[PDB]
């Protein structure tokens, strides 16, 4: 089986089959212009912004959509909704906020269309349809409005208040 | 020690963009970076194509960007942000299906009845309009009471309907608040017959609130009270909805550059030969009755030869053998020469449509049956022409509750 390697910061040398770590867009076009090309000698190929943790869980989520069928590529009027996540990938990304924030970094520097797509439909899912004060208390934001900027707000935004 | 707020701007705007618009004004509150991300005006731009059906063309128009085109939208129509995203969408189907098609009666459009208008009709008439009924005149008050109307149109050889959508303030002067049709208001007049499609802005009397009905009074019982309906949808939105999806997908034919309420089924097709037989129907609430039953319904037919066929196999209609059936069973037929009183041709490039009625005594009904052309240079030799077996039907009626009551 064709494979590649794929070192993380910590420096593990992780094994992935190239079939599967091209569902990754970043990695995808190195191996389809510079690196298949010219046969490097199975030199690890070093992804210094993620960590040995983050890089086995995309690891372990490529792999288990490793045969996913290709995204619909539609937008706007398409209307990306937040419940059509696979039972597996919403099983998969119950971690706590630090580890999926990592995940998202690590699908947006790795360009990961399925794991950036399923990351930022659940962290929406944390957010859609709560007070201001349940968005602050579940995540970790201290409110750096002062009483000027939150009057300013409020003028500007007092439309939806019913 | 890495939260939301620390995120980059790429995965927190396409975090963002699948929020919706109340959870996108709620995190402009939340944090200073939020509230910069939020008034990103491609992320008003799922919320603005979608929930108003704005366009780009409208936004070059209106060269405003997409926050403040959702703004100047949500502080006119905002409070029917839930129904205005079908309704125009079935208001500017209509009035574009429209535009090729018969053009007089976008014409005679109004243009939006602004809320005051609309409270004044709420306080005429002491009850709450339908939210969705609310952001249909909004966005059209109507037209003018002028012939042919929008809400289509009937055409017997004697007895002629057309009904226009009426306005707010007609409908308020036409509100009804008397024993039986009670809370009851009126969308659209007739002025030739008296037709009123009327909607319950209360549910009193048997109905269920904001349903579309006919007005069919009960001709055996002598209550003044005693009114039968004739149920066309469940809701304004369903109504209008269904209307206007009946028009622009071709289930009302154009005829007389009028809009015709002649429900056609395709399957209803019976080609013999060369010649081809095509029939539509129809109900009529003003000819029809509940009690007792009477059910009215017109039909008309679409024959007509292929011009494939050449011209010397001419035939013409001598015969009208019908195969009237009830829901009982019951069989009536009529063999009388000619249809409608005429002898109609049927050559290549011809083609006939006559209107006519039937008395279907029960709910059901269907027809079948024969024309037995006679040939025109062979006056001898006769061609049939079957007609397919069309089903009519009758929308689901309701009896008052003033005679269910009584007994």
């Amino acid at each position: 089986m064709p494979s590649i390697k794929l070192q993380s910061s910590d420096g593990e040398i992780f094994e992935v089959d190239v079939e599967i770590a091209k569902q990754s867009v970043t990695i995808k076009t190195m191996l389809e212009d510079l690196g298949m090309d010219d046969e490097g000698d199975d030199d690890p190929v070093p992804l210094p912004n993620v960590n040995a943790a983050i890089l086995k869980k995309v690891i372990q989520w490529c792999t288990h959509h490793k045969d996913d069928p290709p995204p619909p590529e539609d937008d706007e009027n398409k209307e990306k909704r937040t419940d059509d996540i696979p039972v597996w990938d919403q099983e998969f990304l119950k971690v706590d906020q630090g580890t999926l924030f990592e995940l998202i970094l690590a699908a947006n520097y790795l360009d990961i269309k399925g794991l950036l797509d399923v990351t930022c439909k659940t962290v929406a899912n944390m957010i859609k349809g709560k007070t201001p004060e349940e968005i602050r208390k579940t995540f970790n934001i201290k409110n750096d409005f002062t009483e000027e900027e939150e009057a300013q707000v409020r003028k500007e935004n007092q439309w939806c208040e019913e | 020690p890495l939260t939301l707020e620390s995120l980059p701007t790429d995965p927190l705007l396409l975090i963002l963009s699948f929020l919706d618009y109340r959870d996108l004004i709620n995190c402009c509150y939340v944090s200073r970076r939020l509230s910069q991300l939020s008034s990103h005006d491609p992320l008003w731009r799922r919320h603005c194509k979608k929930y108003w059906l704005i366009s780009e063309e409208e936004k070059t128009q209106k060269n405003q960007c997409w926050k403040s085109l959702f703004i100047d939208t949500y502080s006119d129509v905002g409070r029917y942000i839930d129904h205005y995203a079908a309704i125009k969408k079935a208001w500017d189907d209509l009035k574009k299906y429209l535009e090729p098609r018969c053009p007089r009666m976008v014409l005679s459009l109004k243009e939006g009845a602004r809320e005051e208008d609309l409270d004044a009709v709420e306080a005429q008439i002491g009850c709450k309009l339908p939210d969705d009924y609310r952001c249909s005149y909004r966005i059209h008050n109507g037209q003018k009471l002028v012939v042919p109307g929008l809400l289509g149109s009937m055409a017997l050889s004697n007895h002629y309907r057309s009904e226009d959508l009426l306005d707010v303030d007609t409908a308020a002067g036409g509100f009804q608040q008397r024993q039986g049709l009670k809370y009851c208001l009126p969308l659209t007049f007739c002025i030739h017959t008296g037709l009123s499609q009327y909607i319950a802005v209360e549910a009193a009397e048997g109905r269920n609130k904001n349903e579309v009905f006919y007005q069919c009074p009960d001709q055996m019982a002598r209550n003044p009270a005693a009114i039968d309906m004739f149920i066309i949808g469940a809701t304004f939105t369903d109504w209008f909805t269904s209307y206007v999806k009946n028009v622009v997908s071709g289930g009302f034919p154009i005829i007389r550059d009028q809009i015709f309420r002649y429900v056609h089924d395709p399957e209803c097709v019976a080609t013999t030969g060369d010649i081809t037989v095509s029939v539509s129907t129809s109900f009529l609430p003003e000819l029809s009755s509940v009690h007792p039953p009477h059910y009215f319904f017109t039909y008309r037919i679409r024959i007509e030869m292929s011009k494939d066929a050449l011209p010397e196999k001419a035939c013409q209609l001598d015969s009208r053998y019908w195969r009237i059936t009830n829901a009982k069973g019951d069989v009536e037929e009529v063999q009388g020469p000619g249809v409608v009183g005429e002898f109609p041709i049927i050559s290549p490039g011809r083609v006939y449509e006559y209107t006519s009625c039937t008395t279907f005594s029960t709910t059901s009904g269907y027809m079948e049956g024969y024309y037995t052309f006679h040939f025109l240079y062979f006056k001898d030799k006769i061609f049939n022409v079957a007609i397919p077996r069309f089903h009519m039907a009758c929308p689901t009626f309701r009896v008052s509750i003033a005679r269910l009551e009584m007994g």
